[PDB]
């Protein structure tokens, strides 16, 4: 299994956006020299639950400041963006870094954002799919030329052309059965989400296998990823209390149509939170449930920097 | 005196895209050592005229790789991208780099961009003005809302907050008198064209000052920039031939970009020739304008080695002698 880190960049009234960004950079510098091999950036807009709306821009900075880690967008939302901008940017990151960028992308999880960006939700998946087509055409051929319900313009070279043959590596967020099936058909790797329940991640993993086999796609070599939150403290109760405060707004924003307590309790027990023992066991269970090959962890909920670095260290030693 | 290095990311006939991108990276990284305090990045789409379509992303890379170097766009084509996404980009650059990003903007010259990105080139002026007001609102207030003829969206919290009070410093490529006026009304510095002569530069600044003054800005403290095509060589004619040959290829590429779906005498009004010749041309402009920020493009020079050599000769034999207006 390969291990990496991801950054949510959640802010609050106390932890400002300036502070979280600075913390992300410092963490990136810190782990670049360790065994973690990827640094991924989460995309969020208009709320405190994530201060980075342009993960590709942040990936550029992270690539310029590090030398070893692969840097990735964790869930760049293509559905609400112009696919030519996305392709150009991803290719640009691939070129500037000589292949150290990996393209984690996603469909839109917030209808509000689709509305914001004047994209109809009724044809969401169709939109998503046409976007990806344009991006992939560019990645694989250097050009694109759509004439569909959403984009129509003359054939163009999308510059710069990719540095990596076939474009940078891609992976898609497992956000719906629909996307999961689409990915299996294309043989694309998935990223299972820290905020989904283990039952839901297992369901997605199963569906992917089932669809791939059904269409005869060889996915024996696909490496899925899993994201998980990590918060370790010998006082396990203190770890869960701290993660609770950290996640409260997120659950209210992203899981509004579900019981708050129930959802919060599940996130706290399913993510790698609590004592070292609890945290590690949760992580083993989550990997087993979804069969991911690679694990991305977020250590951000630990407010104490020294404790956070010590936990990153214990994890690193344990890979190593 | 401040010095800027412009990178066009232009693809000359003799280089592949991959070579061009590697050179972009290397040139950016070598600028500070050559005495440049800022690197300026031009935006271009779908043609060899310039391979960098996303200068915010290239700026992020260069800023991540440095500590004290400032990096700017010269310039972002304002209208062709969502103003909210651009405000998020700028604030992220501002925050990550700790205030080293410089936000140069323009109306946009190529119809192809509007066509693909779905914007109406016919309204580029209105769009640039509109987008700027929305971004500035975000920079200043931390939120943005729109309900106009160009765009509409609900009030949203803009993340992250600006690092620089009022947002990253804005610079404007003023291609028209009206653009000059627009910049002056907001007290924004301009990046002057390298294809107009001293007289024209002084005129443009005179028009600008009239307006800025009326608005209450102190015209002596606005960071306007003089831009130049630069080729320094102890062999005058050599620099000139190289420059002329290069512009040949480059002008054609320009014309081609305008149709996908002046410059000639340039050498005479630019620092192209011996360092002494370069000093003379630039000082003439400083003297007439009072500008103290000199921005030069060295790509016409050849290979990366020749470009760097030219940069170093400018650094050793030009930079030290230029003087602020008396
Ligand atoms: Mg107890
Ligand atoms: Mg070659
Ligand atoms: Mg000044």
């Amino acid at each position: 299994m390969k291990f990496g880190l991801f950054f949510l960049n959640f802010m609050n009234s106390k932890r400002s956006s300036d502070q979280v960004i600075e913390e992300m950079l410092d963490t990136a510098h810190y782990v670049d020299q360790l065994k973690f091999d990827t640094l991924a950036v989460y995309e969020n807009h208009f709320s405190n639950n994530g201060v980075v709306g342009a993960p590709l821009t942040v990936a550029g900075f992270l690539l310029g400041m590090t030398k070893n880690a692969k840097v990735a967008s964790l869930n760049h939302v293509i559905t609400t963006h112009h696919p030519v901008r996305v392709a150009e940017e991803a290719c640009l990151l691939d070129q500037m870094s000589e292949g150290r960028f990996a393209f984690g992308f996603s469909d839109c999880e917030k209808s509000a954002d689709m509305r914001f960006f004047n994209r109809p939700t009724d044809s969401q998946f169709q939109l998503f799919s046409e976007c990806h087509k344009i991006i992939n055409d560019a990645f694989t051929t250097g050009y694109c030329h759509p004439n569909n319900d959403f984009y129509s313009f003359p054939k163009i070279s999308v510059n710069p052309h990719a540095f990596t043959e076939g474009g940078p590596a891609q992976f898609v967020n497992a956000t719906s059965k629909e996307v999961v099936e689409w990915a299996a058909k294309l043989g694309l790797p998935l990223v299972f989400r820290w905020d989904d329940s283990n039952a839901q991640r297992k369901e997605y993993a199963g569906l992917y296998h089932e669809v791939a086999q059904a269409h005869g796609v060889d996915v024996s070599q696909v490496r899925h990823k899993l994201t998980l939150l990590v918060n370790q403290n010998v006082d396990g109760e203190a770890a869960r209390a701290e993660a609770r405060v950290y996640l409260e707004e997120f659950v209210r924003e992203s899981y509004s149509n579900t019981d708050f307590e129930q959802k919060m309790g599940e996130l706290l027990s399913e993510n790698a939170i609590g004592t070292y023992e609890e945290s590690t066991q949760a992580a083993r269970v989550a990997i087993e449930c979804c069969g991911a090959a690679d694990l991305l962890m977020s250590f951000e909920s630990m407010e104490d920097k020294a404790q956070q670095r010590a936990v990153i260290d214990v994890v690193n030693a344990n890979i190593v | 005196m401040k010095f800027g290095n412009f990178l066009l990311t232009y693809q000359p006939p003799e280089l592949s895209q991959t070579e061009v991108m590697k050179r972009l990276v290397n040139l950016g990284k070598a600028s500070e050592g050559c005495g440049f305090d800022t690197v300026w990045l031009l935006e271009h789409h779908f043609t060899e005229f310039g391979l960098l379509g996303n200068p915010y992303v290239a700026a992020a890379h260069l800023l991540g790789a440095t500590e004290t170097l400032n990096v700017g766009t010269a310039a972002i084509v304002l209208p062709t991208a969502h103003p909210v996404r651009q405000a998020e980009d700028v604030n992220l650059l501002d925050q990550m780099s700790k205030g080293r990003f410089r936000f140069g903007i323009c109306r946009g010259l190529y119809d192809k961009d509007f066509r693909v990105f779905g914007t109406d080139m016919d309204n580029s002026r209105a769009l640039m003005d509109c987008w700027y007001d929305l971004m500035k609102e975000g920079f200043n207030e931390g939120y943005i809302a729109a309900d106009n003829e160009h765009i509409k969206f609900p009030k949203i919290q803009l993340n992250p907050s600006a690092y620089t009070q009022g947002g990253a410093p804005v610079y404007v490529v003023a291609e028209s008198a009206s653009t000059t006026e627009w910049a002056a009304e907001r007290g924004l510095p301009m990046i002057l064209s390298w294809i107009i002569n001293t007289h024209e530069k002084k005129a443009q600044l005179d028009l600008y000052n009239e307006v800025a003054t009326e608005h209450g800005y102190d015209v002596t403290k606005i960071d306007h920039c003089l831009s130049y095509i630069t080729s320094v060589d102890h062999d005058s004619n050599r620099a000139k031939d190289i420059c002329r040959n290069f512009l040949g290829h480059w002008y054609d590429s320009y014309v081609n970009a305008t149709k996908i779906f002046r410059i000639d005498y340039s050498y005479e009004i630019n620092p192209v020739g011996t360092p002494e010749e370069c000093i003379a041309i630039i000082q003439q402009d400083i003297d007439a304008t009072g500008i103290d920020n000199i921005c030069c493009g060295f790509e016409a020079n050849g290979s990366e080695e020749e470009i760097i050599a030219s940069m170093k000769l400018f650094q050793s034999d030009v930079m030290p002698y230029l003087k602020e207006k008396q």
